């Protein structure tokens, strides 16, 4: 399709680079959200049941 | 009343609301 | 003119033949990761 379009694959390369940058940004955002969720879960555990907090901190 | 069922239902509703809020914030001042 | 365009396309494909395969593999891996993440999020939402 890109060959019949009449252009080179350089535009496809730039689009792939932009998609990779967007995927890296989305992965960073998802990792930040997962870290925030883990922090909130640890806080809820420490405020509710210290047994699970001690297990995750020393036993794991 | 003052029975265990009231507090149980309250805690269940609170847990459900917390789960719904977490699900909403995980796929989104 | 058509032959010149075809030769330019062939040159652009031959100068970046392995790079094209690497970019395609990277794009496929990124798409698979995004699809897996979306599926996990949908499953978590449906379960919760």
């Amino acid at each position: 399709e890109y060959i019949d379009q009449g252009r080179n694959p350089q535009l496809y390369t730039k689009e792939c680079l932009e998609r990779a940058l967007a995927k890296n940004e989305q992965v960073k955002g998802k990792i930040d959200t997962m870290k925030k969720f883990k922090s909130l879960l640890i806080q809820e555990l420490s405020k509710v049941f210290p047994e699970d907090m001690a297990k995750y901190r020393s036993i794991r | 009343m003052a029975d265990r069922l009231t507090q149980l239902q309250d805690a269940v509703n609170s847990l459900a609301d917390q789960f719904c809020n977490a699900i909403g914030v995980l796929q989104q001042a | 003119r058509q032959l010149f365009v075809r030769l330019l396309a062939l040159v652009k494909w031959a100068n970046d033949a392995g790079k094209v395969e690497k970019c395609a593999m990277i794009s496929s891996f990124l798409d698979q990761q995004a699809i897996l993440f979306v599926d996990t999020a949908d499953r978590l939402a449906s379960l919760a």
